[PDB]
């Protein structure tokens, strides 16, 4: 007879809520540690290395089979060398992402900034290709080498598209647009 | 000429306005196969027949080279108790685990009652099916462009047929 | 053409008189320009440029397997 | 026969189906002029001996070559009838509106249904195998023969005089008053039955509202006994003073348009 | 004298309820009877849901556009 | 009976006439289009509700409008074959 | 006696204690179903009030109270408006 683990409030009376600056990073958070020291994370690639020798072993030596899982071994033993730079719970062992928006190893920031470049380059690639192609039989009928010149000259995006933003020809007046008024307003 | 036409479904669809919606190419999908009636229909029809009969052969051609290539087929014949695999897969991703596929065709036990022994052989067979394939493909081309016009089957001809 | 026969047809006229001695090309008469322009078709050019998109990640993800760089 | 049919009459089934349809659904009833629009537009009129009750007809000589299908009417159980009278150049095969086939007599002819969209599908298909005068009869329960579709003798798809528009509404679809502006009123719930002046008069009513520096504020009514409350607003100033108001923003308004 | 838009002039529909509206159309003939309620009739690219791109529209629903003043990315 | 209505818009096409399956719109003389001719709907009481005649109406929106009204279902409305309430 | 389903059943060892006599006799049941004879005839005087709805001449003949008459003229509690609102202010 008991209930959930109960948890402790802070009955915080003071009048003041603090904020410790110098826990606002990964480094200094009692949760998490580096996946090089943690226990349970060097538990789990002992136990994927040995599954994979327990793989390994029932194909005989020199087969394609024996290569094959030879070089997933030696995959999985790089992946973990690369892994042990990682923030992985403390009792877990799962490597983190963390993203709060410091510049660490498994963060997203990087990521973040190259799958934004990569998309706004679609995106306007597709935009300029609808603008020098104003229509349909080109849409269904694809210009190649018109799409490819657009595609190419979509990396600068970023610069062209703000650029277009602030002279009024990236965005339409709401008054030119085909803009939901059947109420009659 | 021929390649003009190839696309005259979508040169149709861009030409009118009326045709120019996501519409138009859903039914454009829709409408494939759904030959109209015509002077060729029966054309039609029979090279259509004969392009999926090419297809399938395709399929068995396939079949058979896994069998060759990437099955255990011989280990199987020594010890049909062991799991029947004809589909290896790479180390992409982390898919490893998978790697053999235990096939459950019944491709081992039918080439087993074909009198298959040997890979050689299936690699023959597999082969010999792509090359009817494209004799069944060759052969659709010629009844859709170059035959006679096979309206006659299933009324006239429905006898012979049959 | 009275002889009921299909659109692009490649067939000559069934309604000859004695045996011919005559060239008849049976491939289909495709155009360099229209092989273009159909392989630059929408369906054509981005099931292409998916199939691109698909291998260059594979190849990614072979050469440099998993998030190892992170 | 008794399996075949019940064996009372479609009356006795029937029982009070009428004055309780007058119950049942008193929204339920015909204009004082069905087939037409307007009460000056001859109104031709026919009786059973032109076209009898299909009870009262045994292998006439106007039915079509017809075999007979579960698909008809229901003999017995229901009384409603409507004819078709349409006269044939020759003998063809057509297709009945309860599926099966028929074929056309050389002269009149003549096919009774239940419903009038089985009538109004074979008189499509007639013209459109080059037929001309199909008349469409509805026959009630008590034998009164109601002629329908060329009602004026002008098929409708062509223009006819005499004609009077019926349901027609001077202005556009989304020109109708709005549900909010007609509120408490009867056409609350259907705004597309209201009348121009109508519609017009709430849309500008809902403008008037939205101009409250110039809305009169409609002072409270007097409901108690007791003596009437001094306050401190005339309203007799602001009366006159709206009344100003309002000349000159009407002179204003005019003189804008 | 001639009422209404120019032939063959790009003109903005200001009808709220129509499938083009506020976007832009050319006049293909404008009925020259004071009868005609919706005498302009206006040509569009796009059609709507009905499949029909063509549509006569009022006096006052069509704005008449300059050859230049309007915006030719729609 | 689901109440039919027609608009200034109409053109006069006969289209909607020609695709009601219960004879409700008719063809009136007018003068507000070049037609000189504007569709009607004098017999609503047959109008089924299939929305056929809105289908074939050309104009930008629906020059004829059909409301269904559920609460008014009526034999001729509900296309009722095996029942009959007259 | 029960027979026991459910984990946490077995493993807390909850006991369903039956009480030894019944808690409500028969006379206080007997009683609890008289008022709820006297809320049932309520009820049917509450729904044959509604199915037929207010009469006209109510809300019309009657005067209003003087308390209706006050609350209507200053529009209060939630006159001098079209909506209910319970939690009005
Ligand atoms: C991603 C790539 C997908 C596959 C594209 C293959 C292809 O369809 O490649 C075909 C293209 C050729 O481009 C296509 O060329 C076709 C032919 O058009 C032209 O072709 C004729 C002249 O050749 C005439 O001028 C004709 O009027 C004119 O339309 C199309 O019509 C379009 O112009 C265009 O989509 O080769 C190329 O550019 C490919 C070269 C790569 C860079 C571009
Ligand atoms: C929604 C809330 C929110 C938002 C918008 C941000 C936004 C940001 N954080 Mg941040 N952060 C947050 C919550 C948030 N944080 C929380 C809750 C924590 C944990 C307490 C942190 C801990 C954190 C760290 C440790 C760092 C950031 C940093 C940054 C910046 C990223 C660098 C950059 O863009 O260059 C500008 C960016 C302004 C980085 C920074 O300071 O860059 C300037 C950095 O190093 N953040
Ligand atoms: C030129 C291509 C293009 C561009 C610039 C945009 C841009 C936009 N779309 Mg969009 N969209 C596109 C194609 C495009 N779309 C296609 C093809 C579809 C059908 C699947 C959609 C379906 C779609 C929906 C359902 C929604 C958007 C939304 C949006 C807006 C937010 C961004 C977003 O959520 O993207 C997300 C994009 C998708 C989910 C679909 C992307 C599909 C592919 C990747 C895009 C096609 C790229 C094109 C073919 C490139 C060819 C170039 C070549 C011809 C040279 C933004 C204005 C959202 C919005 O309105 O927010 C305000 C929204 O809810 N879009
Ligand atoms: C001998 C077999 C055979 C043949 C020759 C046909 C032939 C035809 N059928 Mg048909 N049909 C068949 C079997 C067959 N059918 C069966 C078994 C069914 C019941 C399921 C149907 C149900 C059916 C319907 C309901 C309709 C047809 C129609 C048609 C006509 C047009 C077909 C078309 O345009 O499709 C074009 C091709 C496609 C749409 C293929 C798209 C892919 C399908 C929809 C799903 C496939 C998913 C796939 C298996 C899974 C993907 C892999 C996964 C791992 C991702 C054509 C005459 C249509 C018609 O109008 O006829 C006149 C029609 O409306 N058929
Ligand atoms: C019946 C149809 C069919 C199906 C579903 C498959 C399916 C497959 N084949 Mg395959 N194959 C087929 C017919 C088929 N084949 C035929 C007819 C031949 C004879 C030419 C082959 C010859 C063949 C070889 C030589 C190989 C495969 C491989 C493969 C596998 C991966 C394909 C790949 O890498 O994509 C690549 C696709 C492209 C590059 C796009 C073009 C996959 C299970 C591979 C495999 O199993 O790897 C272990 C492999 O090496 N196939
Ligand atoms: C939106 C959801 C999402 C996200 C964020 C990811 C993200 C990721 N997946 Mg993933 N995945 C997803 C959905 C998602 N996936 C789905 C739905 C499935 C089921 C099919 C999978 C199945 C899956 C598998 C099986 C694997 C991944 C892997 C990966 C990682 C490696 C990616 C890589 O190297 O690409 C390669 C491509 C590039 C790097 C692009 C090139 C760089 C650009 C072009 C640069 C542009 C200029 C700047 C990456 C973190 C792999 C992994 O384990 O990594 C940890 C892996 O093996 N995914
Ligand atoms: C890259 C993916 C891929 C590819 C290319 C193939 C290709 C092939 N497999 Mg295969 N397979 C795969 C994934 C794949 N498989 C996976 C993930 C499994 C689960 C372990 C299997 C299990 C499997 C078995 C057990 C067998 C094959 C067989 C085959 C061969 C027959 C051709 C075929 O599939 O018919 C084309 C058929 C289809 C495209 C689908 C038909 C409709 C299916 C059966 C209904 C269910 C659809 C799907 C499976 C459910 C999920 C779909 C969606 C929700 C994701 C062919 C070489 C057979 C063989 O003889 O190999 C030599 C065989 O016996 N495969
Ligand atoms: C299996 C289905 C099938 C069917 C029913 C047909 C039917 C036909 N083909 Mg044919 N054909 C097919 C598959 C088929 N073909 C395939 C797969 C190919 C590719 C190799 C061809 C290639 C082909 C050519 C090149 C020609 C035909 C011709 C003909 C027609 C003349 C047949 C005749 O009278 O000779 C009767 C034949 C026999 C009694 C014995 C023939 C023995 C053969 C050679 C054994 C192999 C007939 C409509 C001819 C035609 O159009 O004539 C008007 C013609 O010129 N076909
Ligand atoms: C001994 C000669 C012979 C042989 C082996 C075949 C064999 C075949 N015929 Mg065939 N055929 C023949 C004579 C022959 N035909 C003759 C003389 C005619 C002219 C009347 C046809 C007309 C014919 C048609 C019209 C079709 C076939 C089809 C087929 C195939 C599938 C049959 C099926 O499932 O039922 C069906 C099969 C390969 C079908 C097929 O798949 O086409 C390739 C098909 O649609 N045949
Ligand atoms: C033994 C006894 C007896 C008898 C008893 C009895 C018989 C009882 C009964 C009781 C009962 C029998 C009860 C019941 C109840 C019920 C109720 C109580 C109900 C209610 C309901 C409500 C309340 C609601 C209503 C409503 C609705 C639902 C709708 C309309 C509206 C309204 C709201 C109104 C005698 C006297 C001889 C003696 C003494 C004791
Ligand atoms: S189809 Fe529409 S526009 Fe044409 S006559 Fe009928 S209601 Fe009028």
């Amino acid at each position: 007879i008991d209930t959930a683990p109960v948890t402790k409030m802070k009955n915080l009376k003071t009048g003041t809520v603090e904020v410790d600056q110098t826990k606002l990073s990964v480094k200094s958070w009692g949760h998490m540690e580096p996946c090089g020291q943690n226990k349970k994370f060097q538990k789990r690639i002992k136990d994927e290395a040995f599954k994979l020798k327990k793989r390994q072993d029932k194909y005989a030596k020199g087969s394609a089979a024996y290569a094959g899982v030879q070089e997933v071994i030696d995959q999985a033993k790089d992946t973990a060398k690369a892994y042990e730079g990682r923030w992985c719970g403390k009792k877990d062992g799962l490597p983190r992402v963390i993203a709060t928006g410091e510049v660490t190893r498994g963060g997203i920031v990087t990521p973040a900034l190259m799958f934004l470049y990569t998309t706004g380059w679609i995106g306007y690639a597709g935009r300029s290709y609808l603008l020098r192609t104003k229509d349909a039989a080109k849409e269904i009928k694809i210009d190649v080498p018109l799409a490819l010149t657009c595609m190419t000259s979509a990396f600068a995006w970023p610069v062209y598209s703000w650029q277009d933003i602030t002279n009024g020809r990236f965005v339409a007046k709401d008054t030119e647009i085909r803009v939901q008024r059947m109420h009659m307003a | 000429d021929f390649s003009k036409a190839a696309f005259g479904s979508a040169t149709g669809l861009v030409a009118k306005a009326a045709s120019q919606t996501t519409t138009a190419i859903w039914n454009l999908h829709a409408d494939a196969h759904d030959f109209s009636n015509s002077s060729y229909l029966s054309k039609q029809v029979f090279a259509a027949n004969l392009a999926h009969i090419g297809v399938v052969f395709i399929w068995l051609s396939g079949m058979h080279f896994h069998g060759a290539y990437f099955s255990n087929y011989l280990d199987w014949l020594q010890d049909p108790s062991i799991a029947p695999t004809a589909q290896q897969v790479s180390n992409i991703a982390n898919q490893s685990v998978l790697n053999p596929i235990r096939v459950t065709s019944g491709f081992f036990n039918l080439w087993l009652a074909e009198g298959i022994t040997s890979t050689y052989q299936l690699k023959v067979i597999a082969a010999f099916g792509l090359i009817a394939s494209a004799l069944c493909f060759l052969g659709s081309y010629f009844h859709m462009h170059s035959s006679t016009s096979f309206t006659r089957v299933l009324n006239t001809k429905l006898t012979s047929l049959s | 053409r009275k002889i009921p026969a299909g659109p692009y047809s490649v067939s000559v006229e069934p309604l000859r008189d004695g045996a011919t001695n005559e060239v008849s090309i049976v491939t289909p008469p495709i155009s360099s320009e229209g092989v273009q322009e159909y392989l630059s078709l929408a369906p054509v050019f981005f099931m292409a440029l998916a199939i691109f998109t698909s291998g260059f990640a594979i190849e990614v993800l072979r050469f440099f397997p998993d998030t190892r760089y992170w | 026969a008794v399996p075949n049919t019940p064996k009372s009459s479609p009356d006795t089934l029937a029982g009070n189906r009428t004055e309780a349809s007058a119950v049942s659904r008193p929204y339920d009833k015909f204009n004082v002029n069905y087939p037409l629009s307007s009460p000056d537009q001859a109104r031709t009129e026919v009786t059973t001996k032109e076209i009898p009750r299909p009870e009262d007809l045994v292998d006439s000589p106007k039915f079509p070559l017809f075999g007979g299908s579960a698909n008809g009417y229901m003999s017995k159980a229901t009384r409603e009838r409507h004819a078709i009278t349409w006269t044939a150049k020759e003998e063809t095969t057509f297709e009945m509106p309860t599926s099966g086939w028929a074929m056309m007599n050389k002269g009149e002819n003549l096919c009774y249904f239940r419903k009038k969209e089985q009538c109004i599908a074979l008189c499509k298909q007639l013209r459109s195998m080059k037929i001309n005068d199909v008349k469409i009869y509805r026959l009630s329960k008590d034998g009164t023969v109601t002629f329908l579709h060329p009602s004026d003798g002008v098929f409708p798809e062509k223009v006819n005089k005499g004609r009077v528009p019926v349901n027609f509404r001077p202005f556009t679809v989304c020109q109708n008053a709005k549900q909010g502006e007609l509120k408490f009123t009867e056409y609350w719930t259907k705004p597309y039955e209201a009348d121009a002046l109508t519609t017009l008069f709430v849309k500008a009513r809902v403008a008037a509202y939205n101009d409250v520096v110039n809305l009169f504020p409609l002072p409270n009514p007097k409901l108690t006994s007791g003596p009437a409350e001094p306050t401190s607003v005339d309203y007799d100033a602001l009366t006159k003073e709206a009344m100003e108001g309002q000349k000159k923003r009407i002179e204003a308004a005019m003189a804008s348009v | 004298a001639w009422v209404g838009p120019k032939k063959g002039s790009q003109v903005r529909i200001l009808r709220p309820e129509s499938y083009w509206f506020q976007q832009r159309g050319t006049v293909v003939n404008v009925n020259q009877k004071t009868n005609i309620k919706y005498p302009v009739t206006v040509k569009f690219d796009f059609v709507n849901y009905a499949n029909v791109n063509t549509n006569g529209f009022a006096l006052w629903e069509v704005d008449e556009l300059k050859e230049g003043e309007y915006d030719p990315d729609l | 009976a689901h109440a039919v209505k027609i608009y200034d818009t109409c053109i006069g096409c006969t289209l909607c006439v020609r695709a009601c399956p219960t004879d409700v719109i008719e063809m009136v003389p007018a003068t507000v289009n070049a037609a000189k001719q504007v569709a009607s709907t004098p017999r609503v009481e047959d109008c089924v509700g299939c929305k056929r005649c809105e289908t074939a109406c050309p104009t930008d929106f629906l020059s004829i409008r059909v409301y269904l009204q559920e609460n008014e279902e009526t034999q001729y409305s509900l296309g009722l074959d095996l029942a009959d309430w007259s | 006696e029960r027979i026991p389903g459910g984990k946490f059943t077995k493993a807390q060892g909850k006991i369903v204690a039956t009480p030894d006599e019944d808690g409500f006799t028969d006379s206080e049941v007997a009683l609890a179903l008289i008022i709820a004879a006297v809320v049932l005839y309520l009820a049917i005087e509450v729904t044959k009030s509604l199915f037929y709805g207010e009469d006209p001449e109510t809300t019309a003949k009657g005067p209003m109270t003087p308390f209706e008459k006050r609350v209507v003229e200053k529009g209060l509690f939630g006159s001098r408006g079209d909506s209910y609102s319970p939690f009005r202010p």
